[PDB]
């Protein structure tokens, strides 16, 4: 009954995933003046499908000069540790309970960039290395500002469990007392996710395709799996940490109704985002995050280390 | 057997001419009227065909415009590195046949001396919605391969 | 309401096209379901709206 | 025993999805197919040679920054101390120290890429 | 016959715009902050 | 007839990106004050030389 | 084809080498199994290859020659060599480890009759095994290339051009001269 | 123009303008595609009398160079300098 | 700019190389009601550049 | 005259500064053009559903070209070489000679598809309107010799197109 719990989580996520980009499509083509999608399928609906099927079936290509172990290895971790990241997700009930579901994220999302930097450098041109070092910039501008904008948030709810931010949003949203945090987590989730107005590592117009530029067909469809499902499950963490949806232990569905509707929501303003905002150049998001949002950070989490305290509000162990 | 394998192509076939995604390649004018096939009023990505500018994601060369000699090798390099299947539309008297540069010492005649080509989309060039036509006449020639059907009767 | 009157225009489009059957033959030939004036049919069978 | 389940699950289907990708499709590989990537015209030199980074001193201070966070992490549960006072001064200890040390790089210019 | 040819309208034609509108929207800068600090006092508590 | 329409000349004052596109953005605001003039002034006429 | 069409021009190939060739790619590729298998460890074989564009040159060259109808020619290349050196060389200029070990002639159809089950192309066959390991033949009496105005292109010239897309990157540059010639026999 | 009041209501208060006014799709404000024909004008060279090509003939009018120096006072400028433009007052600050 | 070459196209009958302006004059008069056309578009138009 | 794009020096005072620290802090000029996007989400797009709704042409279009006849069903074509010699692309080729009935009627002509311009001199040139540029632009092919015209596809491309051709050559004659 575990094993079936676990096709239970991630097929339906590949299946969120494939509409995703349909949903994306489609967005983008009504806020561009157009359509998207709309004849594969009444509403594009079979579109994903055609374009799964259609990169499976293409020749996928080994590059002359690439590493061949690490050129397979990277799509394979890239897809493996995008699910991984469910896991922990209090749906309001986890799959896996952690006690520290928050590191446990931020462990994982750090070992999901080496798919980055792998992919790019076994390519073995110059375009993917680019692109990889793109990545190690992108890292280094928002790792140590996310790390400590969870922290500022977890000192109200006194827990590293995933679980207990539910507990602790049971009268109030945490974006009430968090708003800037909230805003600076949003930014660095854009980051994190290599989403545009940070979506640098690819970079179209500059790099071509940037760190996947050598790749095709299923080792491809793989990368891009891989990007939309941590799109979709950072936004979930977004949800959870910031707003918080009531759970009633009779009635566990209608927290998950509640609970997708907001991670919709904001996945949704993902693709707003991308459609209305030019592209940062990649040194000016390193000085975003360390001149504006790491001063602030750094500020903001003394300021909550302080206000339980002050208040004489500090949050249980438990 | 038969019956199979029949189903078999029409659903790979499907799947092919309903997600095509043509390489962000343009020479010259025509390219101009590519764009306008990707503007509101026509909306190629309605169709499933998005442009994506990696060889290796792309499954369509479209060759719009003139093909100097200068350029030959180079759009020779990116049709070899697209991975199979692969189609080339060639769209406007330029990339069709030389064109108004025809007798020029520095044009190629033609980009089929240099690629095999799909289809020939006429025009100087050809309005987005003449292009429009030539993608969904490769849409149709692709719904008509019988790779499978072949195969299965080896 | 206006969201109720927009509703009704959809399942006007319904019958407009001959029923259920007729709705779906549009849909998934043309990918559009509106409903327009006959304006005439040629000799092969198109008809225009 | 469940977490090792979920993850053999999980990196046994992206490698299945791979083995399908390599096996499923026709393949015909030459030399030209597989030549490296670089506009249509071939790479100038090797993709292996030196790749200069600018934000070098950036990267450096990022290992130290990036273990103030191990030092901090443990503040939610500090925060359950009985000697809150000594408690309050050294959080705030760190991270004004960490403040100062950004602000010294940052007043010194070690934030600013080199050309 | 008189001659026709395609003519503006005997009058001529309604003014036609051209310069830049952007229109001013939203709230003071004391406003806005006044409502976050109000927001987050509220959290707080 | 250029001589026969007003219209104004945007200037820059940095001489970058920013300047010359804020440059040409206001060019095609000039753009439209010019149509509206020759809309306005179309003469009548004969559309070539009478020379054959 | 000699009865029903009298003035037909036959011609008798030896195995062909070139870029799509089922013979330098096929030894090529049996390093994805280790070692290389050889009846008798190659030692008993002699092999004459020729060049593709060799034998389309004279079979243009027919075409064209008035002489060429009702006869018979047998296009070989310039150089007889045993099968171990020709499959010791392919393996060096493709810079590939080359593990040879002798496999009997009854256990090495056994793996090709396994291969021939796919439904597909076969990678090996029992009759591909009988092929490769029968020694071409001698026949003077017939002429040949040098007969239809093509002059036979040797396996040293054209081997890399076939054979360095076999290679890793490490050695994808090396050039023509890095590899010394096999044995040829005399 | 089949938009609903909330949502012409919704896209005017997001764009901040009155889009109703001034909508990017054409109705029935556009020329009909059916015109009545034209009777076009003649140009002045349509004369009976009068009317001597040889009056007329630019082409014929047109002269070699005018040889100023060939090797086989005050200074002067090639014009007058050019006057210095004036600031618009129609808008002059962008 | 659809409905630029649509102009282009009805004085000329092609979206793009028009051909249309030559020495001497212009090819073709103006066919009758695309003044009017032009003055729907340009009344509209700088609305556009205020999205832009 | 002219005017400055951007020389435009920002005020002072505590408001005003105040006003942009807001900007700089609660990305209001992000908002703003979030709203933007927000609005064209709900128009209606300018999408057209090709290929059962078409774009708007003119009767001046150029497309296909197609060999006339007077309504008698005699060829307008004289073999006169007007417009052989104003191709800019020199895409027709043409040969001539007497009739069987002494006519002055062509033996060639071609059309090469992929060296013509669609520039529309052909027509221009001609003075007994033999060739035009018809309305049909939806006849790409799927090989290159398919657009290679000889005098029978020209032809059967009048007959084809005759209907049309004739009703946009009445509606932009009084032009020419
Ligand atoms: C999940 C699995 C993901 C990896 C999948 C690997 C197999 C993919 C198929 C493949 O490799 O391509 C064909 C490739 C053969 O094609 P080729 O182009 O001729 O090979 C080129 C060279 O062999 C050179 O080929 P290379 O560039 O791949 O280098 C060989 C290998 C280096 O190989 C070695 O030198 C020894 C083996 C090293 C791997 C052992 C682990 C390394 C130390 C970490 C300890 C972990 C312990 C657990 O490179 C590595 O460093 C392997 C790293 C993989 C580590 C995975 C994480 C554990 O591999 C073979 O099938 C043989
Ligand atoms: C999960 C969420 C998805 C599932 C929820 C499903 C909720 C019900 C959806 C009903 C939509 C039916 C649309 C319709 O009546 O077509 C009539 C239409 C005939 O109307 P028409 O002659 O074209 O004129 C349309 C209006 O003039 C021109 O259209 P319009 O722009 O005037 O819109 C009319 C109407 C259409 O809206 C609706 O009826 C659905 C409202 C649900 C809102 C959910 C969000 O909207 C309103 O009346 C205003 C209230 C709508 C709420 C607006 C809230 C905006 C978000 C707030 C802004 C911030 C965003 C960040 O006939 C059709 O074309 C049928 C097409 C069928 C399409 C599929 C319909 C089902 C939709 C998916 C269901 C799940 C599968
Ligand atoms: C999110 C995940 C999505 C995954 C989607 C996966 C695709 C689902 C749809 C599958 C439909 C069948 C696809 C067949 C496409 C084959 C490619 C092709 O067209 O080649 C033409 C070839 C025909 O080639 P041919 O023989 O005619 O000639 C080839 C030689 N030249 C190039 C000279 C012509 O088809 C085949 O060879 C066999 C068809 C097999 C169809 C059934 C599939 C079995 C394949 C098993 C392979 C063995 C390894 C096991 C791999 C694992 C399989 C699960
Ligand atoms: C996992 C399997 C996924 C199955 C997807 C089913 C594909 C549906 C489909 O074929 O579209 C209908 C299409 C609809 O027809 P169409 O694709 O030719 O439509 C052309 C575009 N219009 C209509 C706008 C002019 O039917 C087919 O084309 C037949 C293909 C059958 C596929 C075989 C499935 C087995
Ligand atoms: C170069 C190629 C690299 C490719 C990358 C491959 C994917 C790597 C995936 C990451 C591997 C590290 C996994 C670490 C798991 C940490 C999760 C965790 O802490 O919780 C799991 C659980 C402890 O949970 P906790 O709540 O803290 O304590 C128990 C209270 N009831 O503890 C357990 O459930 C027991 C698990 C013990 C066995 C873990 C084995 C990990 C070893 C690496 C594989
Ligand atoms: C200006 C644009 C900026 C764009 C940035 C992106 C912003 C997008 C925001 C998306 C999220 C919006 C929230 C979605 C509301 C859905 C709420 C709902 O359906 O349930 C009702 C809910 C109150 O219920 P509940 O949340 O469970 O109670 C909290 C106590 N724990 O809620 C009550 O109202
Ligand atoms: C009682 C005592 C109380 C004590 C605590 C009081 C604290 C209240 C005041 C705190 C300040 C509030 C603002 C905090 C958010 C961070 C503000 C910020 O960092 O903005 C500056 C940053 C850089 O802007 P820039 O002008 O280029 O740099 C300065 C020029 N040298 O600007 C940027 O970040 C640019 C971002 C570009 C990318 C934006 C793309 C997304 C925009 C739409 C998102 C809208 C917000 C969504 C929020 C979602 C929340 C779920
Ligand atoms: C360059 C080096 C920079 C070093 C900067 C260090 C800054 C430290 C500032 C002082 C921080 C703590 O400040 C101190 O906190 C404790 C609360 O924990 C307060 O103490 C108060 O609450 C505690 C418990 O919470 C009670 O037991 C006590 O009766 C009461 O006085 C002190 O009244 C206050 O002075
Ligand atoms: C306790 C946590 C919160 C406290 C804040 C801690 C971080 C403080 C960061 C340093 C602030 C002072 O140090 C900083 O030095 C540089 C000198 O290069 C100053 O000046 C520089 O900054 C800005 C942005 O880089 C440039 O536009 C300017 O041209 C340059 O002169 C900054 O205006 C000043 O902010
Ligand atoms: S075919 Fe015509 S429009 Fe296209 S590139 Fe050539 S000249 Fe330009
Ligand atoms: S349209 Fe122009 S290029 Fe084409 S045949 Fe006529 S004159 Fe020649
Ligand atoms: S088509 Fe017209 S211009 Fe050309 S040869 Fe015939 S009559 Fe003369």
């Amino acid at each position: 009954m575990f094993m079936i719990n676990i096709l239970m989580l991630i097929i339906p996520i590949l299946l969120a995933v494939a509409f995703l980009t349909l949903v994306e499509r489609k967005v983008l083509g009504y806020m561009q003046l157009r359509k998207g999608p709309n004849v594969v399928g009444p509403y594009g609906l079979l579109q994903p499908i055609a374009d799964a099927i259609k990169l499976f079936i293409k020749e996928p290509l080994r590059p002359a000069t690439s590493s061949a172990s690490m050129f397979i290895l990277a799509p394979i971790m890239a897809l493996g540790l995008a699910l991984t990241m469910w896991i922990p997700l209090p749906m309001p009930y986890p799959l896996i309970n952690m006690n520290l579901g928050v590191l446990f994220m931020l462990a994982m999302s750090s070992l999901a960039v080496y798919s980055i930097l792998w992919s790019g450098w076994a390519s073995n041109s110059k375009y993917a290395l680019i692109g990889a070092l793109r990545a190690v910039a992108q890292t280094i501008s928002y790792e140590v500002t996310l790390a400590i904008i969870l922290l500022s948030v977890l000192l109200m709810s006194g827990s590293f469990t995933l679980s207990t931010l539910i507990t602790t949003q049971e009268q109030m949203w945490l974006i009430l007392p968090a708003w800037p945090l909230a805003m600076m987590w949003f930014i660095s989730t854009l980051a994190e996710t290599n989403r545009a107005p940070f979506d640098l590592t690819e970079g179209e117009s500059e790099l071509v395709s940037g760190f996947n530029v050598e790749y095709a067909a299923g080792p491809f469809a793989l990368f891009f799996m891989a990007e939309y499902a941590n799109i979709i499950m950072m936004n979930i963490f977004t949800a959870i940490l910031f707003l918080g949806t009531s759970h009633n232990p009779h009635m566990p569905e209608l927290y998950t109704i509640n609970f997708t509707i907001k991670s919709l929501l904001l996945t949704m303003s993902f693709l707003w985002i991308r459609a209305s905002y030019p592209r940062f150049r990649y040194d000016q998001l390193m000085h975003l995050l360390w001149k504006n949002f790491l001063p602030l950070t750094l500020a903001l989490c003394m300021w909550h280390v302080s206000l339980p305290i002050l208040t004489s509000g500090i949050p249980p162990q438990t | 057997g038969e019956y199979v394998v029949a189903k078999l192509d029409d659903l790979i076939n499907w799947a092919r001419r309903s997600s095509l995604w043509p390489m962000t390649f343009g020479l010259a004018c025509c390219a101009v009227e590519m764009m306008h096939m990707a503007a509101p009023r026509y909306d190629m990505d309605r169709f499933g065909v998005v442009f994506r500018a990696s060889p290796r994601q792309s499954d369509v060369m479209i060759v719009a415009g003139t093909l100097t000699n200068k350029m030959a090798p180079a759009l020779r390099k990116v049709y070899d590195q697209m991975p199979e299947p692969r189609y080339v539309v060639s769209m406007g008297s330029c990339a069709n046949g030389g064109g108004y540069y025809h007798y020029s010492y520095s044009v190629v005649r033609g980009c089929d001396r240099i690629v095999p080509v799909d289809i020939y989309v006429p025009g100087c060039p050809p309005t987005a919605e003449a292009l429009l036509y030539g993608i969904l006449q490769l849409q149709k020639k692709i719904k008509r391969e019988k790779r499978l059907r072949i195969w299965y009767r080896r | 309401m206006e969201l109720l009157q927009v509703l009704k225009r959809g399942l006007q489009q319904v019958s407009g096209h001959g029923g259920l059957r007729g709705y779906l033959r549009v849909l998934f030939r043309a990918n559009d379901v509106r409903v327009g004036t006959l304006v005439g049919e040629d000799k092969y069978g198109n008809k225009y709206y | 025993m469940n977490l090792m389940l979920a993850l053999l699950t999980n990196f046994t289907l992206a490698t299945l999805l791979v083995i399908i990708a390599f096996w499923l499709p026709q393949l015909n590989v030459y030399s030209e197919k597989t030549s490296p990537y670089e506009c249509g015209f071939d790479p100038m030199g090797s993709a292996r040679l030196p790749f200069s980074m600018k934000f070098f001193l950036v990267a450096i201070t990022f290992l130290l920054f990036d273990l103030e966070i191990a030092l901090l992490l443990p503040l939610p549960w500090a925060s359950q101390t009985a000697n809150l006072n000594t408690m309050l001064t050294m959080a705030l200890f760190l991270i004004i120290l960490l403040a100062v040390s950004l602000a010294y790089e940052w007043t010194q210019k070690g934030l600013e890429w080199t050309e | 016959s008189k001659v026709k040819q395609d003519m503006p309208p005997v009058g001529g034609y309604g003014p036609i715009d051209y310069k830049r509108n952007l229109p001013r929207r939203g709230l003071s800068g004391y406003s806005m902050f006044a409502v976050g600090i109000g927001a987050l006092l509220f959290g707080y508590w | 007839v250029y001589d026969q329409v007003e219209f104004d000349v945007p200037i820059g004052s940095r001489g970058d990106c920013y300047d010359r596109y804020l440059c040409r953005v206001e060019e095609m605001r000039q753009s439209i004050r010019i149509i509206s003039q020759c809309l306005n002034k179309m003469p009548p006429g004969e559309i070539k030389v009478d020379d054959a | 084809v000699r009865e029903t069409f009298p003035e037909a021009t036959i011609i008798k190939p030896a195995e062909i080498f070139g870029r799509e060739d089922r013979f330098l790619n096929y030894f090529a590729n049996i390093r994805w199994f280790g070692g290389v298998p050889l009846i008798s460890l190659g030692k008993k074989t002699v092999k004459q290859p020729v060049y593709i564009v060799d034998v389309t040159k004279g079979i243009i060259n027919a075409i064209k020659d008035p002489d060429a109808r009702g006869k018979t020619f047998a296009f070989v290349g310039p150089s007889r060599y045993l099968l171990f050196d020709l499959v010791q060389y392919v393996f060096a200029v493709a810079h590939r480890p080359f593990l040879p070990y002798p496999l009997p002639h009854f256990a090495y159809r056994w793996i090709g009759r396994l291969f021939e089950i796919s439904p597909f192309e076969p990678w090996t066959t029992r009759d591909k095994v009988e092929r490769i390991h029968t020694t071409d033949k001698i026949l003077p009496h017939l002429p040949g290339l040098e007969d239809l105005g093509v002059e036979a292109t040797p396996l040293e010239l054209k081997a890399i051009e076939v054979l360095r897309r076999h290679r890793t990157y490490r050695w994808l540059s090396s050039e023509i001269e890095d590899v010394q010639p096999a044995k040829t026999i005399p | 123009a089949s938009a609903t009041r909330f949502i012409q209501w919704l896209r005017n208060w997001a764009s901040g303008r009155d889009l109703q006014a001034k909508l990017q799709l054409r109705y029935q404000e556009i020329s009909k595609r059916t015109q009545p024909p034209p009777k076009l004008p003649v140009g002045p060279s349509h004369k009976l009398s009068n009317n001597y090509y040889c009056t007329r003939d630019g082409r014929r009018e047109a002269m070699p160079p005018s040889i100023v120096m060939s090797s086989q006072k005050k200074a002067v400028s090639p014009a007058p300098p050019i006057k210095r433009w004036e600031l618009s007052q129609d808008e002059p600050y962008l | 700019r659809e409905k630029m070459f649509e102009f282009y196209e009805r004085v000329s009958g092609a979206r793009m190389h028009a051909a249309y302006v030559r020495p001497g004059g212009v090819h073709q008069d103006l066919p009758l009601g695309l003044m009017d056309d032009i003055y729907e578009f340009s009344k509209n138009f700088s609305l556009r550049i205020d999205e832009l | 005259t002219y005017k400055y794009v951007n020389l435009r020096e920002p005020s002072m005072d505590m408001k005003s500064v105040t006003d942009r620290a807001a900007q700089t802090l609660l990305w209001t000029e992000l908002i703003r053009g979030l709203g933007m996007t927000l609005s064209y989400l709900f128009r209606e797009p300018a999408t057209i559903n090709y290929p059962f709704e078409k774009g708007p042409l003119s009767p001046r279009f150029r497309g296909e070209h197609a060999l006339r006849r007077y309504p008698s069903g005699e060829e307008r074509c004289i073999a006169c070489k007007l417009c052989e010699a104003v191709c800019p692309a020199q895409a027709i080729t043409i040969e001539a000679e007497p009739r069987a009935d002494g006519s002055r009627r062509t033996t060639r002509y071609d059309i090469d598809m992929t060296k013509c311009i669609y520039c529309g001199f052909c027509q221009e040139a001609c003075p007994v309107d033999a060739i035009v540029e018809g309305p049909n632009f939806e006849f790409s092919t799927e090989t290159h010799e398919e657009l290679l015209y000889n005098k029978e596809k020209l032809l059967n491309n009048g007959d084809k197109w005759e209907a049309e051709i004739a009703a946009n050559i009445q509606a932009d004659y009084l032009y020419r």
